[PDB]
DNA sequence: CTGGAGAATCCCGGTGCCGAGGCCGCTCAATTGGTCGTAGACAGCTCTAGCACCGCTTAAACGCACGTACGCGCTGTCCCCCGCGTTTTAACCGCCAAGGGGATTACTCCCTAGTCTCCAGGCACGTGTCAGATATATACATCCTGT
DNA sequence: ACAGGATGTATATATCTGACACGTGCCTGGAGACTAGGGAGTAATCCCCTTGGCGGTTAAAACGCGGGGGACAGCGCGTACGTGCGTTTAAGCGGTGCTAGAGCTGTCTACGACCAATTGAGCGGCCTCGGCACCGGGATTCTCCAG
């Protein structure tokens, strides 16, 4: 509720085959999934940490969309359909 | 400014008479026209200071085209934009 | 009964989920994730709606991105599974670690 | 010394 | 006799929107007079071969309204947008309909 | 300008008393000084954009040292920063 | 009567040429007092770890003058600095010595 | 005027690369394939450098403007500008 | 006597990963960079130091594809790199 | 595997010399000192939308079992690459000369910021309605284990 | 392989529905007209430095040869992963409700641009000299096969 401990098992072993069987992939081993965990979650801390430095520099308690795409902008990885 | 989907549903429906576009592609249309207008003139802003000058000209824009953009589509934009300061100046 | 041979469900499902393009972690872990991080570097921050989803549809577009070049780098060395050599080799070689 | 706490060097000496 | 810009210059971007965030953009001190006609005609070629191209995939899925998969379509199978959008992902965009021939039997 | 090699040898002099620098290794550190000059001052100004602002003060650089600096090169820099300010206003 | 505005932050960069730089450099329409003063003792932070770092390089290699070699090894050896300069090549840089340990002679 | 040019690469200076690169032993098929990286990398750098020095209508090419383009590519080079 | 095949080899890249001076004669380099330029645009000048910058980036990106084409021959459980592992290594790295 | 073995990297001292490094003038850029005026801080208020909770579906995750196809180790072959020697090519150096073209300076004009008036294009906000989604039945193109 | 059983997959029709396209009012931002001034064009210098050539030294490239180590194909084991079924857990609707805070407006004032007068810090230049480099000379240090 308040500590919200552990949901990177949210991620669970279907969603992480879904995701690449769109790279096509034909056979999975058992180890990629606990490598995969470990990945997106230094991928989002590297998002989330300048996507918060641009609301506590806006002085704002919330995060909006827009917070989000200039800290993917600044990391290559520009999205589209979001402003 | 908020958006250009006027325009680019004037360009939509001069090119394909009778196509659509959902609100969620003009969302991506309109996110591309912004994207690419600061890689053009804020490359072409680099270019006057490189060459010491204040002014941003055609000429400015027109090498910072050929920088961004690759092969075929440097030859005919370079062509686009030169038919429109002609047609510009004459009138 | 009848039974598929192991991998023509696995090629079904390449020409399945390469033909749409629906967004495959299921949203309230998902949503419940960037939370955890957040806590990590100002309590009692709130999201936009649209904040979330664009979490989601630059890391899944992220991490589909890894399975591509994995795939290469298991078919390289003359594989057809994908161990956690490859996910370690193209992200040495895109200039992660 | 110029600046110790200033600059970072905690691990290790190499 | 309003006679704007664009409508001078023979286009359809917006002349005059362009020439305004380029002055209020911190790019230059000054702005040349055909430099906004100059990147409205660019900016307008750019937006119609994507829409030629998207408006090509929306007909071969039997569709009008062009949904974000045409856009993807249309700029992965075209090798010189791949070079200019390299680096961009796209909403509700998907991936190319691509198998490694290695993994096809037999 | 020109240069910051008198800049550049201050502190070198002042961190190592004794060695000393060839030119070829102070054209790097005065290339180096001016890479992240439009580093930091190039994307704080792109925070008076995103916030609508005329002015770029201590706190729009503070912010754009943590977006650049990695690790504890932010923990400190802008631990250096805040030192040269408060001593500059109080004298 | 002087009184550079460095030496009252206590700094060595000229805080004077830094505000100089922000003004004409097309970066917004004003420039704050406290931004040149805030920038340049960042500017002066990273060459006072760079020359402290590769001065321990020249130290070690037992000379007394830094040579870019020197800088090419003390910014490899971080992993803060590296990240910083990921895409950065340094001219007569060259490589840190490096060889994997599959391309060694057994026994 | 230039003829065939791309041969004075030689088989021992690709090799030299390869040797600061870390490799043990190459193969022979290399030779006639880094010459066709080079001539894709420095078609992409001078393509680049010489559309600035058309720009600021000189002849020369300088030494910035091979930074310049450089510098737009994501490989910055330090030590000439 | 002769040495064992491969400790030569060991040894030049103790030496070369220690050096840092160019790799690549100079004069038929300056030959290269002149006549690709031969064809964007015809009778070009070059400052000497501007081949100069074109030399040391080159070098240091074609040492940067060769850590990388070598770890994907080790990856693929093998000593000599082959131009299976270039056209790997630049695909990965998005070329 | 040990052992001289030859080869090689290291440490050693010695010339020695060109490039750091510290002088010198000196001038152009930073400083001081005021002075507008406006950007921005701040208070106040509206109200959106984000957080929280509810139940109730049911799709999806989970767990389990099974067989099999792939990973992986092993072996053998051979050939392709390394090492070494000899011979040949041309990079390299130093020197020289010529002039193109970079760089700078005056000069002047034409272009652009700036101001004000003016007004119509393009916003917000509506509203019908057809493209599309979903469903259902049919026909069809699959995989595949038998024979 | 054939075949047919079986399973998906495509196809056609039908029927909703809600988002798209269109219309309207309005308003504020673009256009017109004009003035002022300075940025940049242009011509004309200078003179640096780039190109070109030459001759000699010699290091490096090229070539050939022999051999062995590594690539690679083949084979076999066996286990880890797919397929599928049954069970179970929450995701997902959707609906309600609360309030935090985002957004906006209105003052107001401190802060930065601007300016003019004024030095001195920093550039350029010019010196010297010593750090590093090259040379030579052993001195250890791996590498190697013949035992």
């Amino acid at each position: 509720r308040k500590v919200l401990r552990d949901n990177i098992q949210g991620i669970t072993k279907p969603a992480i085959r879904r995701l690449a069987r769109r790279g096509g992939v034909k056979r999975i081993s058992g180890l990629i999934y606990e490598e995969t965990r470990g990945v997106l979650k230094v991928f989002l801390e590297n998002v989330i940490r300048d996507a918060v430095t641009y609301t506590e520099h806006a002085k704002r308690k919330t995060v909006t969309a827009m917070d989000v795409v200039y800290a993917l902008k600044r990391q290559g990885r520009t999205l589209y359909g979001f402003g | 400014k908020e958006s250009y989907s006027v325009y680019v549903y004037k360009v939509l429906k001069q090119v394909h008479p009778d196509t659509g576009i959902s609100s969620k592609a003009m969302g991506i249309m309109n996110s591309f026209v912004n994207d690419i207008f600061e890689r053009i003139a804020g490359e072409a802003s680099r270019l006057a200071h490189y060459n010491k000058r204040s002014t941003i000209t055609s000429r400015e824009i027109q090498t910072a085209v050929r920088l961004l953009l690759p092969g075929e589509l440097a030859k005919h934009a370079v062509s686009e934009g030169t038919k429109a300061v002609t047609k510009y100046t004459s009138a | 009964p009848h039974r598929y041979r192991p991998g023509t469900v696995a090629l079904r499902e390449i020409r399945r989920y390469q033909k749409s393009t629906e967004l495959l972690i299921r949203k309230l872990p998902f949503q419940r994730l960037v939370r955890e991080i957040a806590q990590d570097f100002k309590t009692d921050l709130r999201f936009q709606s649209s904040a979330v989803m664009a979490l989601q549809e630059a890391s899944e577009a992220y991490l589909v991105g890894l399975f591509e070049d994995t795939n290469l780098s298991a078919i390289h060395a003359k594989r057809v599974t994908i161990m956690p050599k490859d996910i370690q080799l193209a992200r040495r070689i895109r200039g992660e670690r | 010394h110029a600046w110790t706490h200033r600059l970072r060097e905690r691990k290790q000496l190499v | 006799k309003a006679k704007t810009r664009s409508s001078r210059a023979g286009l359809q971007f917006p002349v005059g929107r362009v020439h305004r965030l380029l002055r209020k953009g911190n790019y230059s001190e000054r702005v040349g007079a055909g430099a906004p006609v100059y990147l409205a005609a660019v900016l307008e070629y750019l937006t119609a071969e994507i829409l030629e191209l998207a408006g090509n995939a929306a007909r071969d899925n039997k569709k009008t309204r062009i949904i974000p998969r045409h856009l993807q379509l249309a700029i992965r199978n075209d090798e010189e947008l791949n070079k200019l959008l390299g680096r961009v992902t796209i909403a509700q965009g998907g991936v190319l309909p691509n198998i490694q021939a290695v993994l096809l039997p037999k």
